[PDB]
């Protein structure tokens, strides 16, 4: 019954604005608060009780109460903003959350990334196995391609791959696993993760020894 | 077991028993009655929101045998009350209570916490 | 500033049963209405039950009412959840949650959360708890960490010398593989000039299934 627009836009420095609207119906009073979350992380509140805002959250976030619907007014919108929004109030049932807003913030820079593979442990070989480790870092916008080569050819067999998810500086972060044996390992010149991002490709290489 | 109203402003509304504590926190109906001395003037005035009727189903709450615990008056009566008197609080500097927030009560429809609507 | 810590988390077979409990401090706890709210990976906040000051008003979202039993015990500044009957759908993080005000006669509203838990995720599903192997990583600045290999359910902890050391830790996403267990790596970045003299120790735990693990990680 609460409800939000699922996603918003802005750009950088404009004004966001994500509503909660309520059963319009009902004859009583209306009360929200609002929650902001970053992938990976706990809300953190940003209104209560309409319009009230706690101390540590910046001037630019404020909400009003207008009939059964109220507004959270990001003015000036930071790239830091970029997150999902929850109005909290209550049903016909009891207290409950809209089901959410994704607010993106556009015009971000493009960020290049960095790219560090490990080889096997001597430790993981013993026990008769072997992961090839290639983590991807500081990267923006959220897309990655990632390949992995034997020598010069592709391998088509092995490798998982993370889906990309936001880091603490706002850039994402990846990883992917190519499991092989000690054999497989052994028996190549090299093996390579060649991460591709924005048509851009970064490549780091491996060798046994 | 239920007791005859001593409140004299919840005395003839329409059921004859209440019991203590009342869902204010009070002890007897005297210090109920006491603590409800500041609403007296709003009551007579006639703010037109029911408010006799809320506030005695919090300071002087219906008891029969038929249910438990108290069935207080809704949210939305708490709610009515407070916009319907809210001018002539204005006019009399009176600040609607802490006590009274009105987020605390049920709604009807809830199976676990019912509530009242007025006469 | 308020603090309110979640354990209870972990892995519960279809049918089973969980018991959170949240340590609560910086406030008076007694004087404020508490919440339980939960988060299914990847879905919204969804309100499971709150309790008013004394513990007299337990109420419950429509999902878990019925199944739920929400509680306090001031004496010990702790809020506690018990749910029976678990299904798959109850997989989430759950958050201890307070509110601003207190008091209650049965009904709440999530206008006023002023204080969020970091949570604590129940993983409820019949597929077994395996511990992971770890194994080291070797190496201006160098990078070294630790693999945690094929483990599940999720989450893993990672410190790096018992927690003394902080400064340059990136541990990253775990992924889920096609097997249906889980991988992570975390990765220390160093001065180079240290290598020869620091000691660099990962220390894996994983709670499901009683792994801790502490890696010596040497060039």
């Amino acid at each position: 019954e609460l409800t939000q627009p699922p996603s918003v836009s802005v750009s950088p420095g404009q004004t966001a604005r994500i509503t909660c609207s309520g059963d319009g119906s009902y004859a009583g009073s209306y009360y929200y608060g609002w929650y902001q979350q970053k992938p990976g992380q706990a809300p953190v509140t940003l209104i209560y009780y309409n319009n009230k805002r706690p101390s540590g959250i910046p001037e630019r976030f404020s909400g009003s109460l207008s009939g059964s619907t109220n507004t959270l007014t990001i003015s000036g919108v930071q790239a830091e903003d970029e997150a999902d929004y929850y109005c909290g109030s209550a049903d016909n049932s009891g207290a409950a959350f809209g089901g959410g807003t994704k607010l993106t913030v556009l015009g971000q820079p493009k960020a290049a990334p960095s790219v560090t593979l490990f080889p096997p442990s001597s430790e993981e070989l013993q026990a008769n196995k072997a992961t090839l480790v290639c983590l991807i870092s500081d990267f923006y916008p959220g897309a990655v391609t990632v390949a992995w080569k034997a020598d010069s050819s592709p391998v088509k067999a092995g490798v998982e791959t993370t889906t990309p998810s936001k880091q603490s500086n706002n850039k994402y972060a990846a990883s992917s696993y190519l499991s092989l044996t000690p054999e497989q390992w052994k028996s190549h010149r090299s093996y390579s993760c060649q991460v591709t991002h924005e048509g851009s490709t970064v490549e780091k290489t491996v060798a046994p020894t | 077991k239920c007791q005859p109203i001593e409140i004299p402003m919840c005395k003839d509304i329409g059921y004859q028993m209440t019991r203590m504590p009342n869902l204010m926190g009070h002890e007897n109906q005297r210090e109920a009655a006491i603590q409800l001395h500041e609403f007296a003037p709003l009551v007579e005035y006639g703010c037109h929101g029911h408010l006799r009727f809320f506030l005695c189903s919090l300071y002087a709450p219906m008891c029969t045998e038929q249910v438990s615990t108290p069935i207080p008056a809704c949210r939305v009566m708490c709610e009515q009350a407070r916009l319907k008197c809210s001018p002539i609080m204005e006019q009399f500097n009176f600040k609607w209570p802490d006590s009274l927030d009105c987020r605390k009560l049920p709604n009807k429809n809830d199976p676990n916490y019912l509530c009242m609507e007025a006469p | 500033e308020v603090q309110l810590v979640e354990s209870g988390g972990g892995l519960v077979q279809p049918g089973g049963s969980l018991r959170l409990s949240c340590a609560a401090s910086g406030f008076t706890f007694s004087s404020f209405n508490m919440f339980w709210v939960r988060q299914a990976p990847g879905k919204g906040l969804e309100w499971v039950a709150g309790i008013d000051d004394d513990g007299s008003y337990p109420n419950y979202g429509s999902a878990v009412k019925g199944r739920a039993t929400i509680s306090r015990d001031n004496s010990k500044n702790t809020l506690y959840l018990q749910m029976n009957s678990l299904r798959a759908e109850d997989t989430a993080v759950y958050y201890c949650a307070k509110s601003g005000y207190g008091g209650s006669w049965g009904g709440y509203i999530a206008d006023d959360i002023d204080a969020w838990g970091q949570g604590t995720l129940v993983t409820v599903s019949s597929a077994s708890t395996k511990g992971p192997s770890v194994f080291p990583l070797a190496p201006g600045t160098a990078a070294l960490g630790c693999l945690v290999k094929d483990y599940f359910p999720e989450p893993v902890t990672v410190s790096w010398n018992s927690g003394a050391l902080t400064s340059g830790v990136h541990t990253f996403p775990a992924v889920l593989q096609s097997s249906g267990l889980y991988s992570l790596s975390s990765v220390v970045t160093v001065p180079s000039s240290s290598l020869g003299t620091q000691t660099y120790i990962c220390n894996v735990n994983h709670k499901p299934s009683n792994t801790k693990v502490d890696k010596k990680v040497e060039p």
